[PDB]
């Protein structure tokens, strides 16, 4: 992506202030597939939630 | 066997040097007489 | 031009009243990751980033435990952006531990002899008038 | 390769405190002289000091018979070079490095096969003691010797880091002095030594 | 009396009278200060202390902050301990150590305060400079001229 | 005796043992985690340094070529983490 | 395709040996038990190019 002569870019004020663009997820069906929107595409979804994970 | 097993272990602390970092917190005292005994060299004691 | 937030959903009630000092001090960071080394030792670069570190973190905390001038949702927002330092909060809550510098200067394991640097020494306790500059940090004496 | 639990060392060196702490470095460095591996041992000696290190290994020190840091004698504090010529003594020891590394296995055989605590061997030589030798040995610690570094900055007339500054801000000696000239290698021989 | 002198890891228990009493006879010339004492190694006896770290640590620390402490030889003469070093100042600070409320109390230092963390640019927490003794020395109008003598002195050699 | 010098003898006394058999100071004890540096204080270490030409960093190349006997390690954790395309 | 996929899942079933009970170390536990390391919250694309710098 980058020529052989172009030295790495640094993150630091390249990509730092950059909003990123939107991912791939599914719109999921809001009426029915309710118990599991709230949490789906979170990292690891549950993990501040005792209730359903045990903890971090 | 002691003798030897302790020199065995060195030899084989070779074949696997970075397995793990070492662990080292055995700090020791040594009480010292310094031989060359004079009133003003160690401050007034005669031990360090 | 502000920080991208890592947290998608809108932020609480009191954010428009702390974000003309809050972006300010993220400014005051970006010149300082930034200034040349040339002029200055090996270790003293790294000294105004510490510096302005606790101040984030020491304004948060004057507003929520003197102030009270946010809520507990506000001061746990800015924990999980990076605005303020949890853990730093957290000696500061301690009893004699409330204007520290660093957790480097009380880590015992970053040590030799494992004690904490002369920075956590009483100014009244070393009676001669060195004054100090710690290395690991830049203090001249927290408690 | 040298592996020793002590330094020795002299008491100017040791320090004026009688409770040192001190860090033991296995194979820190090469030594002065002989460029083999010891153990490093680094100290304080004091509250204001250079916060020293041991230059030779214990092998180089057991032969000439001193401190493993100052590099004078365990007996008077001389030089070397006063030592010898005051009992009429001369070391055998080649000065070329690969005669040198053979006298180094020759003498390691030496200890290593003999009592090896002792000097004796040197000693043995010139044994007698010398009023000239008695007459000019410190009776008392040397502690100026222990003093900080001058500051290259404050020579240079530009000391950025104000009072805090730890090193010297003193005149150093005039380059002109003969006594500036000194070398390690010079002291230990006991070669031109201009402090001798 | 029975008990030989070059002797290590006695077996048994030796009484008092059997393990103390004089070697006799004259003391010879031929040996110098280092050769007498009792070395282990080339310079001394060393031997393993097991001393309680914070009674170590806080007479060291006492010797930098002062100079005076409390002799750590075990056995000298075995008849009254006393301080080390500048004696002096052990009497008249009534023997303190670092770890206690002071005797001397006064003639501290003056530096800034702003501890507020909202003006940027004029926060200083523990950063804070004392006010009198301030940076950019350098020693003298002449030594300067001294000092570039020197460094145009180094110049003739190489 | 003055009851003057037993009163500060009791002063150093209680102030000693208080210290000594303090609970932080037990045998089993073991000090806190190290807990996470701010994220600029990497960030200006590695723009500093660059590609080690500068004359005063000289003394850290031995340290830059000695960490190569862990690089398949960093490599490794590195892609094991990668986000997934759900992730921003 | 299919079959030379069952080929090495066959293999690696059944040349399956247990675990040799091998004694637990921790690699990077031992590293920041150490002064000379310390630790930090990035992001993974920072982390990336610091990892390509480092290694050129
Ligand atoms: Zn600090
Ligand atoms: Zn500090
Ligand atoms: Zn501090």
């Amino acid at each position: 992506p980058f020529d052989d002569e172009e030295p790495p870019l640094d993150y630091a004020d390249n990509i730092l202030d950059v909003e990123p663009l939107e991912a791939i997820q599914l719109e999921l069906d809001p009426e029915e597939d309710a118990p599991v929107l709230d949490w789906f595409y979170d990292h690891q979804p549950l993990r501040d939630s005792r209730k359903y994970v045990n903890g971090s | 066997r002691v003798a030897l097993e302790k020199s065995v272990s060195q030899k084989v602390a070779a074949a696997m040097p970075v397995r793990a970092a070492d662990k080292l917190a055995p700090a020791q005292y040594i009480r010292y007489t310094p031989s060359q005994q004079g009133v003003a060299f160690n401050s007034g004691a005669k031990q360090r | 031009m502000p920080k991208v937030k890592r947290s998608r959903k809108a932020p609480p009630d009191g954010w428009e009243l702390i974000e003309p000092t809050l972006d300010e001090l993220d400014q005051k960071m970006r010149e300082a990751e930034t200034e040349p080394h040339e002029g200055k030792r090996k270790v003293e670069s790294l000294w105004p980033i510490f510096r302005i570190h606790h101040q984030k973190t020491r304004y948060i905390f004057d507003l929520f435990y003197k102030r009270k001038a946010i809520s507990r949702e506000l001061y746990e927002y800015c924990i999980k952006e990076g605005y303020a330092d949890k853990n730093l909060i957290a000696k500061w809550k301690k009893q004699g531990y409330e204007n520290l510098c660093c957790l480097r200067c009380i880590q015992t394991r970053d040590t030799n002899f494992g004690t904490n640097c002369i920075c956590r020494v009483p100014k009244s306790k070393l009676e001669v008038g060195r004054i100090i500059e710690c290395t690991h940090c830049g203090c001249r004496g927290c408690s | 390769w040298e592996d020793a639990d002590f330094p020795i060392l002299c008491q100017t060196c040791l320090g004026e405190n009688p409770y040192i702490r001190m860090t033991k470095e296995k194979y820190g460095k090469e030594c002065k002289i002989c460029a083999r591996p010891f153990t490093v041992f680094r100290w304080c000696p004091g509250v204001r000091m250079r916060f020293k290190k041991t230059e030779v290994c214990q092998t180089c020190s057991k032969l000439k018979n001193v401190c493993q840091t100052c590099l004078l004698d365990l007996e008077y504090g001389l030089p070397i070079q006063v030592r010898d010529a005051g009992l009429s003594f001369k070391d055998d020891m080649p000065k070329s490095d690969v005669n040198k590394e053979y006298y180094t296995q020759n003498m390691e055989r030496e200890i290593s096969n003999s009592d090896g605590t002792r000097p004796v061997g040197m000693l043995g030589k010139a044994t007698s003691t010398s009023d000239m030798l008695l007459k000019l040995a410190r009776t008392t610690p040397y502690y100026k010797r222990n003093r900080p570094h001058i500051c290259s900055f404050w020579v240079k007339g530009e000391c950025k880091r104000g009072e805090e500054c730890p090193y010297r801000h003193e005149k150093p000696t005039d380059p002109d002095d003969p006594l500036a000239d000194q070398n390690i290698k010079d002291r230990y021989y006991g070669i031109n030594d201009p402090v001798a | 009396v029975h008990l030989d002198p070059a002797v290590k890891e006695v077996q048994y228990n030796p009484t008092y009278e059997t393990m103390f009493a004089p070697e006799f006879g004259p003391e010879n010339p031929f040996r110098t200060q280092q050769m007498a004492a009792p070395r282990n190694m080339l310079s001394g006896y060393a031997e393993p202390a097991h001393i309680n770290d914070f009674m170590f640590e806080q007479q060291r620390r006492t010797f930098a902050t002062y100079g005076y402490a409390l002799d750590p030889s075990l056995d000298n003469h075995q008849v009254s301990a006393k301080y080390i070093g500048s004696v002096e100042e052990a009497e008249k600070n009534q023997g303190l150590t670092v770890f206690e409320t002071g005797q001397k109390k006064t003639e501290k230092r003056k530096k800034f305060k702003e501890n507020d963390a909202s003006n940027i640019d004029g926060f200083l927490g523990p950063w804070a400079k004392y006010v009198d003794e301030k940076d950019v020395a350098k020693p003298s109008e002449e030594e300067q001229k001294e000092l570039d003598e020197i460094t145009a002195k180094r110049q003739k050699k190489g | 005796m003055s009851e003057e010098k037993l009163q500060e003898k009791a002063r150093k006394w209680q102030q000693l043992q208080a210290k000594r058999y303090a609970e932080k100071r037990k045998f089993g004890f073991v000090d806190a985690q190290k807990e996470d540096m701010p994220p600029e204080h990497v960030r200006k270490i590695i723009r500093d340094h660059g590609d080690m030409t500068n004359r005063k960093f000289r003394h850290d190349k031995r340290v830059y070529l000695g960490a190569l006997k862990y690089m398949p390690h960093a490599v490794l954790k590195l892609l094991e983490n990668m986000p997934m395309p759900w992730e921003q | 395709s299919y079959q030379k996929l069952l080929k090495y899942y066959v293999l690696n079933a059944l040349k399956h040996r247990p675990p040799k009970a091998q004694k637990k170390r921790y690699l990077f536990r031992s590293f920041k038990a150490t002064k000379f390391f310390q630790s930090t919250k990035l992001d993974w694309v920072e982390v990336g190019l610091q990892v390509c710098r480092q290694g050129y």
